[PDB]
């Protein structure tokens, strides 16, 4: 369902779509288990590019986020043209070994070819068996 | 036991950096955040930074950011500070935390590494033996050294704080308290370790 | 960055009464507030994670609580034991540590220190050098003063004595060092450690034999 994220930049991300999460809710991800993510929001620049940033801290300590394509262009039809909505789907593979924490933020930053497309913080998700 | 076993006390020159290291033994860091925490004497204590092994780098209060490297796997972890300054003197801890999403407190602290920065060459001590004259008292004058630590173990017992002499130099003394009638058949050696320069000393005290 | 402040810096009060250790944290840190337990020459020991879960081993008189910024430690009956600095730590984002808070036990019964005076070792004289070495231990309250003689006239000179500090069973223990030449300790017929305590003067001599 559609997840509350907090937008770092002008209300360009609509919504999160996360299936088996909702709202505000603790949204569990599970070790070893594909976890799906779907994004939509509306361009506020015409741009060639979109670098996608991810900062991901677990026990308020900055871990790496492995298997993240940072050409966000290779998941939609750039050159991007302001005021169109593009939909983002994505499957992360979640490590067996991800370190279990109840204190997890995610931070997604898209950037383009005149500086931020689109900024979310996730303060919900929780790493579990 | 988990226990982290920390780099020896040193004496440091203005301007060079210090590589300190914590060994975990008994176990491992993961399933644990590494913290490095720095006390210097009569301070309160200073986070540098932290990480989670394997799985991040190094993350630094802004204070210590581009002077303070963290690095570490699942049984080492070292933390390196450069352009060493007189207010870096302190006692450097590691210290790990369990991840949240475990039980328990996973809360182990290292012994602390006493970092002196300083101009002055280190100076291993002289050790002399205290003779005793319902029990006597005896034990060992750990004269002249720099810098601190010492440490001291023998063969009821009291090793009391360092003087520092107006020439910058510490002395410190331990005291064994035994029956009278133990002295005529028993031996009393004290064991000095002064690791800032390399010294251990083992000195005699009989009557 | 998340900065913590700690109220009071140092709290004094006697064995029994109920103390409160007060943590502000800038902005939210949720429950992920931890208390440390530093005793004098020590490291730090955890009391409290999680702001209200004690540690294994922890006594029942300590325990935790908060308001999302806001964050109490209490002592229900403060014991010598208890004589530490204690810091509030926050591990939500990064780690901040308090300033500390110092807490000092009063009430407790007077003790006097046992005195130990010890002579230059003749391997020292070997060395031309003569320390007399003045140890002074199990006393309370932590304050003394040492004076040295010579023949029982005061040498004001050469003279080195430590802060008093806290001992693992809560009296206080400190050093007194005097230098001489090995020409001022046999020239001497003695010299005398004389350690006031509250009033209650312990005087240990010494002679050149
Ligand atoms: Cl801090």
């Amino acid at each position: 369902d559609q997840v509350d994220v907090k937008d770092c930049a002008n209300h360009e991300i609509k919504k999160v779509l996360v299936p088996g999460c909702h709202g505000s809710e603790p949204c569990i991800i599970h070790r070893g288990k594909p976890f799906q993510l779907e994004a939509l929001f509306e361009a506020n620049q015409n741009s060639k590019t979109a670098k996608i940033e991810i900062k991901a801290s677990i026990d308020g300590l900055e871990v790496d986020v492995p298997g993240i394509d940072p050409n966000a262009c290779h998941y939609m039809k750039c050159p991007l043209v302001k005021g169109q909505q593009y939909d983002i789907k994505y499957t992360w593979n979640v490590p067996k070994i991800a370190p279990k924490s109840e204190n997890v933020v995610v931070t997604v930053k898209v950037m383009g070819d005149n500086g931020v497309l689109a900024c979310a913080i996730a303060t919900h998700a929780k790493i579990r068996d | 036991q988990v226990q982290l076993v920390q780099s020896g006390a040193e004496v440091k020159k203005p301007g060079s950096s210090v590589k300190v290291s914590c060994k975990a033994s008994g176990g491992t860091f993961n399933t644990y955040s590494l913290s490095w925490v720095r006390q210097a004497p009569g301070q309160g204590l200073e986070w540098m930074g932290g990480i989670i092994p394997n799985f991040g780098r190094g993350n630094y209060a802004q204070k210590f950011q581009g002077r303070v490297t963290i690095t570490a796997d699942e049984s080492s972890a070292y933390m390196e500070l450069s352009s060493l300054r007189s207010e870096d003197t302190a006692v450097y801890y590691c210290a790990t935390f369990r991840l949240t999403g475990y039980s328990g407190s996973g809360s182990y602290w290292g012994q602390g590494t006493l970092v002196t920065v300083s101009s002055a060459s280190t100076k291993g001590p002289s050790v002399f033996p205290l003779a005793p004259s319902g029990t006597a008292a005896l034990g060992c004058l750990v004269k002249d050294y720099f810098p601190e630590p010492v440490t001291v173990s023998w063969n009821g017992v009291h090793t009391f704080p360092a003087v520092l002499q107006s020439s910058g130099l510490y002395s410190l003394s331990s005291v064994v308290t035994v029956p009278s009638s133990s002295l005529g058949t028993q031996t009393y050696i004290c064991n000095v370790n002064h690791k800032p320069s390399n010294t251990k000393v083992d000195k005699k005290v009989e009557p | 960055d998340i900065q913590m402040t700690q109220s009071p810096s140092t709290l004094s009060a006697s064995v029994g009464d109920r103390v409160t250790i007060t943590c502000r944290a800038s902005q939210n840190i949720n429950n992920w507030l931890a208390w440390y337990q530093q005793k004098p020459g020590k490291a730090p020991n955890l009391l409290i994670y999680k702001a209200s879960t004690l540690e294994t081993g922890v006594p029942s008189r300590f325990s935790g609580s908060g308001s999302g910024t806001e964050f109490t430690l209490t002592i229900s009956s403060l014991q010598p034991d208890d004589l530490a600095t204690y810091y509030c730590q926050q591990y939500h984002s990064h780690r901040t540590f308090g300033q500390g808070t110092k807490v000092e036990v009063k009430g407790q019964p007077k003790a006097n220190p046992t005195v130990t005076l010890f002579p230059p070792s003749s391997e020292e004289l070997q060395a031309n050098k003569a320390t007399l070495v003045c140890l002074i231990s199990d006393f309370y309250p932590g304050a003394v003063t040492v004076a040295w003689k010579a023949d029982g006239s005061p040498v004001k000179a050469g003279v080195e004595t430590t802060k008093p500090s806290k001992q693992s069973n809560n009296k206080y223990a400190a050093s007194s060092y005097l230098s001489l030449t090995p020409e001022q300790w046999k020239s001497h017929r003695s010299y005398s450690c004389q350690v006031t305590h509250e009033g209650s003067t312990v005087e240990k001599t010494v002679a050149p034999t």
